């Protein structure tokens, strides 16, 4: 059925030409490429029965000419519990070896996002265990996260300390989506995940640097898709874990150029907006279930007035933003504690406390970074006696948010203390108060609890 | 071909179609599975026009059917207390609107003489702007700000003080998070402030046309009610992303590229829908429609493209930093910037009476206060942290006019700096208290709106004999 | 009947064929429309007996294939009598419901710029009330005035001040010219103007935000076309006030793009200088009769290096730059001293009297400037007694150019003083010789003349 021809190739991009009928859009086409075929998926009408369509894999080999079959579908994927603990490609295809899936179901890639009034109304956060996140930027359950970070300020990090904290010992399905990132990290987790056991749960969906554009373009959302079905069919709270986000976004504009759409500002798409809602409105929690979604955004150049992490800032419950000053000053997590905000820190949600404290750290750290300009260029020694009790207090605070990470074990070779939400509190209301003066600065890196911190002082003096 | 014609080419959600000879400029267009759309390039031989919604299921040959009419927006009374999309239809899921006409789209601001000088205030409830940046029915006042600053915050803190006061209210949601949109509607009918208040809706996953004609969707229905001769109080959330979208529709149909890759006429989209809202003259019913447009800003930058427009456009703003913000001053607004082009004019006598330096105190404050790193200034400085503390007030908590009034007099007239300034904040609710429990003058302040020699004489003495127990 | 037909539509930019005849550049086209006429002007010749043209209203209702006629010229419009008290469209057409326009002459808004013959040497000055402007930049009698801002720094409101203190006092016909800027303000000035018994002594025409881009493009010279009929044909006295001159620029650069014009630095049009200079050139006093033009210049993101303020300030004789920095502080009118320029301050024309201590005035001003750095960080204390008389006297005479406006009652919520050059200059002068270094600063405040300032220190 519905059989075409190449009419011209440029690179990712390809133009086929039907004689009678024509595929609709986001259509799954079918090329006989030497040995094994190549899919790809058609996007334009361009006109005289011809259709401009990206390809899913390196187009390298492609005569002019050459036949080419429409399924009629998009491209449909294996779906369900039979792809869970097995890694897949962007077509859905297994790459794990270990024989074919158990695939009974299939649902299509492109499809609507949730209309409104299918959603659901749910702020109620949980506890991420790390210090900094859970006062300040506290997580929500059904919610989307965000994680900006520069190149190399340990977000990937952070995520697989997330995944460790949340996914590990909980009963809930698990997802994750590699996104055009190192494919040495899909390996490194494969094999803890195993080891781990929680391979089981969870399933895997990879398409990495190595892939060519319309393949990272498309396994952001395949990932996603077998992540509705737990929320659909199972009806059954899923976490949906991506990294990097900002690569399906950048595949664009590598496609983008070549469908011949005028750029945007930095040579961006100009469909950046709705390309981007288009999937992140997909990623949400509605009657029939909940996902918690927890994608990371690469920030390049350090640059988050780029369009790019600029416009996904608006698709977010919780963002946690990664600084490379504080990452360079020798503090991890690097968490911004001021530029980092998140919809739950209110009196509603987390009680009296919990924000009281949060806000009162807020102001002592926003007049730390007030003065960090007259510091620099002076000293200490010259603003006020009001205000050199206020930084000391900072510097202490700041240095608190640092504790070590059990992914970063083997790193830091320290082990990675988990904080409950109740102790974090209790400790920066105590630092805040005065009555950890006495303590040196240095006795609160890489610590946990409060209690912990004297102690490291008392470590210091024998 | 006449009224009709086929699709030659179509992808990115638009469409060249062929024929359509005597198919008129932002006509509304028909298309197969009960798809819509809108003629914009009408070229020598083609017609480019951009699809909203559901435009994967067109593809080359398909029939386009011209309706003949320009693209118009139902309006009515019933829609009141209810979630719409740009085009009208009821996305709440819970029932369907009625509607007595049909309003058009895009449609031209009133004149000169139409309108009259605004000389009415609507009141925020926000000590920090009704008293020093005042907002009139008919103006135009900008909220700016970066993320996370506490816009919407100002919008919908509005909103709720507008309970009985008889003003019709549109929050127009433009490339927001479905999830976001959700959140609103959800605190607005919990508190109550659902049933005056109307919630357009074009969110990100929605095509671009949808969330470009949103805003002129949302002024349209407020223009129904204006007319009629009632205040109407819209609210576009935020035109920063509006524009986005009408660059999208600019590259996709080929109008080339300007300043920061946006079209020629970004200024013209905002400058036309802005003029919309206005006070008519008693001749037309005198019935206006107060307009609250959102920006957001890229690390403080007002210099880019459409903030700068923007703020040329409107009858002020409101400026907010999160240098204040993080610094524990909510909400927080920088006097310095945030001008009120109305002024004085829509303000209760009772306000301009007290609020009439205090943003030039503030002002001269904010300047001393560098200096402190003369023993008149030290009583200066003194008054300064004290005023900022009463303009810092919580979310959800609108002051009436009348509990504004007494709270800038205490400071301004010397009643304040005799006590200790961290209890200032705790001062004013408990005289609050004491003075609606005991004297029974703010109900007085209410009717007056002014402030006679009883009322200040009978102020001096309740406050004098309040500070004979400090808490 | 020099019928054409209309080919395509895209905005504003309509192209029309025309079956025989062609009509020339910038003349008027007129096209049937519901109950209503719409008026295109022709601006490029495409080709094959093609031209592109510009709407003066919303193209919304344009079909391919109508029936489009040529009036054979420019846009003419009524002037003389009969447009005084009148609000005026693009198209000289009564927009205020005042029965229609019977007016005794009509000229067309495209017309010559007045060659260097015609031009007269006056360079003589007159007071304006305002102590900042008429001592450091005082405006001269049928001169060149423009008004440099951003936006809420006070410069419409400087405009209306000028107007209440010059067009009101004096005799002579005026003419205001709304180039889109605000509706409201529209009717906000109509409202002080018939109160004021102005109105009959002018002519407005208007063009604002809400109209599209040719209405406020061709606007600025409807506005200018009644100005220069009252110069030359009737030969009294004009004041031309236009607000805002950016705007014709800015019509320009959005329709720029689909004439087919490539882009030139930050996105203007290529023909940003002669487009302008066309217009400007045009606005000018001559023999015949002498025109007065005060003419507000908006200032995109305080950025004079902007092309837009950067070429226009060019063609002024008197500029008044208006400071943020300024504004933020508090103190209208937010009047740069050290960046406001006047051709008319030199001794010749003001004396040496004026001329010295306004010098002097900036002089100490700009001491100031390059100190405020030291004491921003290190401080005061840490500053030498030789400059710290000239730091506070700096701030005063700073404080003390701020005075209350009569139109600006409504916000400073004080009667406004008119301050004549006299009063000005001794007021000043006395700050100078170290006299008023016993009356604190806050005492200058939105005041009159000295007199008032050293009264005020005691009176609180
Ligand atoms: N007056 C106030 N008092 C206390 N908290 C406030 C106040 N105003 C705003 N906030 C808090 O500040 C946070 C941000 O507010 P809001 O979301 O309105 O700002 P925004 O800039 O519109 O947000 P976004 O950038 O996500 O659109 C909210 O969590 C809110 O609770
Ligand atoms: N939580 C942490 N604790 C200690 N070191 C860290 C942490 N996160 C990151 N790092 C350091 O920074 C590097 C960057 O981590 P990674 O997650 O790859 O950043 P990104 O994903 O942003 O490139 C790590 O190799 C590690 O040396
Ligand atoms: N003479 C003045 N006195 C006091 N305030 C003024 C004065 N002129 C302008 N302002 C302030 O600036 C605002 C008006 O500025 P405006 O004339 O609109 O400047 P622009 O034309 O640059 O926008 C008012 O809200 C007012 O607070
Ligand atoms: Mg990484
Ligand atoms: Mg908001
Ligand atoms: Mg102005």
């Amino acid at each position: 059925m519905n059989k075409g021809t190449i009419t011209q190739i440029i690179s990712a991009v390809v133009d086929i030409a039907f004689k009678d009928e024509l595929p609709a859009i986001y259509n799954a086409l079918k090329v006989k490429l030497e040995d094994k075929e190549l899919v790809l998926e058609v996007e334009q009408h361009l006109g005289n029965n011809v259709v401009r369509t990206v390809a899913m894999d390196s187009t390298d080999g492609l005569k002019r000419g050459m036949e080419v079959i429409d399924t009629g579908k998009p491209i449909t994927i294996p779906v369900g519990k039979a792809v869970l603990g097995r890694i897949l490609n962007v077509l859905g295809e297994p790459v794990d070896n270990q024989g074919p899936l158990n695939a009974e179901t299939f649902l299509p890639i492109h499809r609507e996002a949730p209309e409104f009034d299918d959603l659901e109304t749910e702020t109620e956060i949980f506890e991420t265990g790390i210090k900094v996140i859970d006062l300040l930027a506290p997580y929500i359950k059904g919610g989307k996260i965000g994680l900006f970070g520069g190149a190399g300020v340990g977000k990937t990090v952070l995520i697989m300390e997330l995944i460790n904290n949340i996914a590990k010992g909980h009963g809930g399905i698990s997802v994750f989506a590699g996104v055009g990132e190192r494919t040495r990290e899909g390996r490194d987790l494969y094999g803890e995940m195993t080891e781990s056991g929680v391979i089981t749960k969870t399933a895997l969906v990879y398409g990495q640097m190595n892939e060519p554009p319309g393949a990272r373009l498309r396994v952001a959302l395949t990932g996603l898709t077998v992540a509705e079905n737990f929320r659909d069919k199972d009806g059954q709270d899923v976490l949906l874990f991506i990294d990097n986000i900002f690569r399906f976004t950048q595949a664009g504009s590598e496609v983008s150029a070549l469908l011949g759409r005028i750029p945007s500002a930095v040579g961006y798409q100009p469909n950046l907006a709705t390309e981007m809602g288009a999937l992140q409105e997909r990623i949400t929690s509605t009657k029939s279930g909940s996902i918690t979604s927890v994608q990371a955004v690469y920030v390049p150049a350090d640059d988050l007035t780029d369009p790019a992490p600029a416009t996904t800032f608006s698709h977010l419950d919780a963002t946690t933003v990664l600084s490379r000053n504080i990452a360079s000053l020798g503090i991890y997590p690097a968490v911004d504690p001021l530029d980092s905000t998140s919809k739950a820190l209110s009196e509603d949600v987390v009680g009296k406390e919990h924000y009281e404290v949060a806000r009162k750290v807020q102001e002592v750290l926003q007049r730390y970074k007030e003065l960090q300009d007259i510091i620099a260029i002076l000293g200490m020694d010259e603003l006020s006696d009001e205000d050199k009790l206020t930084v000391s207090r900072a510097r202490k605070i700041e240095r608190f948010f640092s504790q070590p990470f059990s992914v970063a074990e083997q790193f830091t070779g320290m082990e990675g203390k988990y904080v409950p939400v109740k102790e974090t509190i209790r400790g920066f209301r105590e630092i805040l108060e005065g009555k950890h003066d006495d303590i040196p600065e240095q006795a609160f890196l890489y610590v946990g609890t409060i209690e912990e911190a004297v102690a490291k002082s008392k470590d210091l003096a024998k | 071909i006449k009224t009709s014609g086929t699709v030659l080419e179509v992808g990115d959600g638009i469409a060249r179609i062929f024929g359509l000879s005597n198919v008129m400029s932002g006509e509304l267009l028909e298309f197969p599975h009960g798809v819509m759309g809108m003629a914009l390039n009408l070229e020598e031989d083609n017609v480019g026009a951009v699809i909203l919604g559901n435009a994967s299921l067109i593809k080359e040959g398909d029939e386009v059917r011209a309706t003949g009419k320009v693209v118009s927006v139902p309006a009515g009374e019933d829609l009141l207390g209810r979630v719409i999309n740009a085009l009208g239809d009821p996305i709440d899921g819970k029932g369907e609107i009625h509607v007595d006409k049909y309003m058009p789209i895009e449609r031209k601001a009133s004149g000169i003489i139409a309108r009259q000088p605004v000389s009415e205030p609507l009141q925020t409830g926000i000590k920090s702007i009704d008293g020093m940046v005042p907002i009139g029915r008919g103006q135009r006042e900008l909220i700016i700000g970066d993320r996370q600053t506490g816009k919407t915050a100002i919008a919908i803190d509005t909103i709720i003080n507008q309970k009985g006061q008889d003003v019709k209210c549109i929050y127009v949601a433009i490339g927001q998070k479905r999830s976001t949109v959700a959140q609103i509607y959800k605190k607005l009918s919990d508190l109550g402030c659902m049933d005056y208040t109307i919630i357009v809706a074009a969110t990100a996953s929605e095509a671009a046309p949808l969330q470009y004609m949103a805003p002129y969707s949302g002024v349209a229905i407020g223009e129904y009610f204006m007319e009629k001769g009632e205040h109407v109080l819209i609210i576009y959330d935020d035109l920063s992303k509006h524009a986005v979208a009408y660059r999208e529709m600019s590259l996709l149909l080929r109008r080339p590229p300007g300043r920061e890759a946006y079209p020629g006429d970004v200024f013209y989209l905002h400058s036309r829908l802005l003029e919309r809202a206005a006070k008519l003259s008693d001749e037309l019913g005198g019935g206006s429609i107060t307009a609250l447009p959102i920006i957001e800003t890229q690390a403080g930058d007002v210099s880019a493209y459409i903030p700068t427009n923007v703020i040329s456009i409107t009858d002020g703003q409101i400026f907010l930093e999160s240098q204040l913000f993080n610094s524990g001053f909510r909400p927080a607004i920088n006097a310095g910037i945030s001008v009120s082009r109305v002024g004085g004019a829509a303000q209760i006598k009772a306000m301009k009476q007290v609020a009439s330096k205090v943003k030039l105190e503030l002002a001269q404050y904010t300047e001393l206060l560098t200096f402190a790193q003369d023993k008149a200034t030290k009583a200066q400085l003194e008054r300064g942290h004290r005023i900022m503390e009463i303009l810092k007030q919580p979310q959800y908590h609108p002051f009436a006019v009348e509990r504004q009034v007494v709270s800038f007099y205490i400071v301004i007239n010397g009643h304040l700096d005799d006590i200790e300034v961290s209890k200032v904040r705790r001062f004013e609710k408990e005289l609050l208290d004491y003075l609606k429990a005991n004297t029974n003058i703010l109900t007085e302040i209410a009717d007056k709106k002014a402030l006679d020699k009883d009322l200040e004489e009978k102020l001096k003495e309740s406050i004098a004999n309040f500070k004979k127990s400090f808490n």
